[PDB]
């Protein structure tokens, strides 16, 4: 059995979670001969985006989907980015992703 | 006569996060501004307090009291003028966050400098004690209002050396308020 | 001695059906009390008037100016009934009512006379003249406001504001502070 | 100390069953509670009559014009009952009930007196033609409120105020201020 | 300190058994408050007796005349009680109780005396023929309203009360003032 | 400030114990209600002791027949018990209990004087004559009543009370206005 | 303004814990107050101690002999303790308290002096002899109680009270009017 | 005014979250209410602080001394705040505080100097020289205490406030009469 669950004038690994949670879209990417790179930055990134403290990595699934998968399918359907090609993804510049 | 409705009108601009600076500053109304202050924040910090305020000024301590309680709390606080802010309300009128100072548009600013009333007896070691206190709470007046309009303490002081009168479209151009507002009538 | 029933008395009752009572002075404490009734009025439906009763002898100014500014500045708008009496600042608020929705009873008064100073200031020439020109800029605010109100012109309102100038129901609408004399409805006289 | 007997007092009860107490003297706190109360019980039930006990010394003009405008206005009749007395402006309040409707208790009083000024007021010759003309204004229009509510001419009625004229309320009702004079019920009394 | 919580205060308690207590001086706020408890006593039970208590030192002569109309137009006989003092006024709303239910306490004193002018009347001759006139009619009716209440002839009514005229409760009996002095009826005195 | 305990404070739950305070100056204020608290207890249960205390200064003459009259009516046995001060007109209260039920606690003191009139009535020789006969009507019947309550004779008491006489609880009692003087509950003394 | 709080007041809570307050002047209504809080807590448990705080000026000699009769009368034993002083009619009552339960905090102060007339009292001479005789009497009074409560011999009394005595919390224990002196129950200080 | 919210208002609020309010001046009543609020919260939870917000201009000596031997002797730790001023008596409760939560808003101001005898008293010179005798105590005994409290000697204390003594929040801190100078918590502009 497993369970889970002032007024005023006082003063006085997440980068391993977001390489587990893109390992599906690397292996159906995989699946479509296409390798899926992310850099430091981007990860960084996804994570500060996609992770929230109060409600831990829930919302990072959900992140993850709007940043690449999105605009990922977008390029494929658009054929920049054509089978055997690895897919890098870099963060510039609030920021914005970018392909290779 | 206050007509009661379901609450007083007064606990629904509470609730709103609303609080009434409509008597003269003294201690007992800086208690209780204080104390909504206070509560306003601790139900949530996020949101802003609005303050209105119609009142004829009032003491000193009061006013500083009221004014660092408004800098202190955690919400942004936004201040209306209404129909008057004369001597230490004018001070708070000017120390809402700035952006968020605006003012009816027939309301009125009252800028000048402290003035004793009546007579204080004494030696004179302890008038000179007294005389330097009062110049430190003028120079005090002269600082806020300067760190909260964007103008040199001196350019503060030549202005309250005589009792100077604002509209609120000069209020505008001198820093204390940031908006005039327009009438919201459908016609 | 106001009797409530049944726990509303008549004052809350009026409030119900949107009515502001201003039937007293015109200072700090009922200008306080008439802008946070305006604006929860206005807050619960914006889209209905809102009347206000006026039998008031008149009072400070920028407590006037104050309930002129939440009048003209609620969504709402409203309708200013005189009973009784509607003298000095309480007669620029009947006159300051949606045009077309300003209405005296037969008996009413209005009486406009300009501001007077209250008292005696004393103090240097410098202080004094300060003075004098806030005060004639008031004077010149209240001719504004009740010209812009009543279609007159501000040197007309000047004029005849020099002295005490007290109208009837009739002569107030003939001078456009009011748009019409309410009649009565009882039945036994109709 | 007035007692309490749902729990209630006399005047609430007194007011469920359409009856305003004009107890105080006539001025704008008492002029707006009685609008109000006449407001009040005319939207709950227009056609049906309202009652004013009087017993007052009097008090201002513009009061009573409040409170008399009210009263010709409200859909529904007006009677009105002079208690102890009717002095002053209660007087023209007493005479402005519906014809038919008004009427005092045997021991009343009316009083009926030109406008007097409380005090004095100073000022340049020029503003005191002003306030003399409202003055007389305010006593022609007592006098022609009366003389239309008592069936009497305006001049009339300026000779017989012209000083303090008490009526009793026989006098009252020969002079046509009030209609009927009010009769004893006692139980008692009649049977003996 | 009056003993009550919340409201079981002790005149509460006494109204309830259709009792109204005349403790103060007779005025017009006290005389409202008496008719209104009268006439809303008789509407509860219009053919019980409604008992009035008289501690007043007098006062006013309409707000008498007020009182002394509602106390003989409710349909209820009324059964006045003179405990303490009843002094001027109240000598006559002691003496206006049901014939045969007029009781005082047997330490009690009643003073009967004509009316006098809390102050002077000022003004011109004309006004003070008309003052005096009014006086002497009031004088006239109280002599006139003694008189039905206790039986005897108005001219001694006014010669009696020409001076202050103060009665023990016997003496007020045999006046015609009261019909009964009351008994103790402490149980261990017997 | 008294605290409170429905809301009730100490005095209100020493009526629901049937123990009265006169604590205050006697008159038409106090009188009342002292007479409406006797009744509601005679009411409630008549052959109950009603204790009341007195610490009075003393206060008026009617007033003070008033509370000895409705003393002497209810059935219920009235207990007097003084603590500070029974002064004048409380004399007589604390002399009018039950006898065997008036005490005193040892610190206690009475004071009896003969009636006075601070302050000056005015008038014409005709009506001091007559004020002179009330205030002398007066005495002699505070005389009477203390001399019936105490046992002794009305010329003793006149004697005794031509200027004020202070008595103890030991010498009061001797006296007759007592009956016995209270010990000290207290269970650690005894 | 004082803090309710869910509801009761800081005081009804004291009272629920039997902590009577005389925090003003000793006059009638004091009086009455606290001989009624006395009676009533008598009455809901004769068996536990009544504590009573002094912060007061003094006052009236019948109400301090009213306040004391009752102290020594009830069942409860009274303990008293003078927080920030006990003057004149006070410090008796403060010396009323059971022996053993008479407690002052460390800066209070207890001010014994003679009883004096503020004001006149005009009359003949045959009255001012005994009014003068009664002030005697009452003097004498005081003293006799002090003398019982403080194990003084009387005599000491009257001539350590001819003029105002000022005693600090131990001056108070070593005369006897205090058998201890509070001490702080911090717990910060004592772990320091 | 002091608007309510669900029910209650600023001030019950505070206190349940332990904050006491001293915001007028040290007198006998403020001094009463203060105890007994410090009591209750000792009461309820001894290990929790209670804070003390003041903002009075001073008052009494012996009121004083209560309120402080009273914030000495609660189980907790008393922490204060000085809002607007803390001048004379208050200053004093300021101080004593537990070392280490005594602050101050970077505005405050905090006025000592030495005891001074409002009004006159009059009396015989072996009466003025007792009154001087204790006046010079309580001088002495508040010396005592706040050099006991702010580290400092009692003889600068006593030169220091010979004469008012005005300090603002960083000088008291440097004093001792605080710890710590409260900064803001404004998010913006953080």
């Amino acid at each position: 059995l497993i369970f889970t669950s002032g007024l005023g004038f006082s003063k006085g690994e997440i980068i391993r979670m977001v390489d587990l949670m893109i390992s599906r879209v690397a292996g159906q990417l995989k699946s479509k001969d296409m390798a899926l790179v992310l850099t430091d930055a981007a990860k960084a990134l996804l994570a500060k985006r996609g992770f929230d403290p109060v409600l831990g990595a829930r919302p990072l699934r959900r992140t993850i989907q709007r940043e690449i998968e999105d605009q990922l399918s977008e390029k494929i359907l658009f054929e920049e980015v054509g089978p055997g090609q690895v897919v890098t993804v870099d963060v510039d510049n609030d920021a914005v992703f970018t392909f290779t | 006569i206050l007509p009661s409705f379901i609450s007083n009108p007064y606990n629904k601009l509470f609730e709103e996060r609303i609080i009434f600076l409509g008597v003269q500053v003294d201690d007992a109304s800086a208690n209780d501004i204080m104390a909504q202050l206070l509560v306003l924040e601790s139900l949530d910090p996020d949101r802003d307090i609005t303050m209105y305020i119609n009142s004829p000024g009032g003491g000193f301590t009061s006013l500083m009291a009221i004014y660092d309680t408004m800098q202190y709390v955690r919400a942004d606080i936004q201040t209306v003028c209404l129909g008057q802010a004369a001597s230490a309300a004018a001070v708070l009128l000017a120390a809402g966050t700035p952006g968020k100072r605006m003012a009816l548009p027939n309301a009125r600013v009252l800028i000048h400098q402290p003035s004793l009333s009546g007579v204080i007896q004494g030696q004179f070691s302890d008038l000179e004690i007294q005389a330097a206190e009062i110049e430190r709470m003028r120079t005090l007046m002269e600082t806020t209002l300067a760190r909260h309009t964007g103008k040199d303490a001196g350019v503060i002081r030549k202005d309250t050396d005589r009792d100077k009168i604002l509209t609120a479209e000069e209020a505008k151009d001198y820093g204390i308020i940031d908006t005039v507002l327009e009438y919201r009538k459908l016609s």
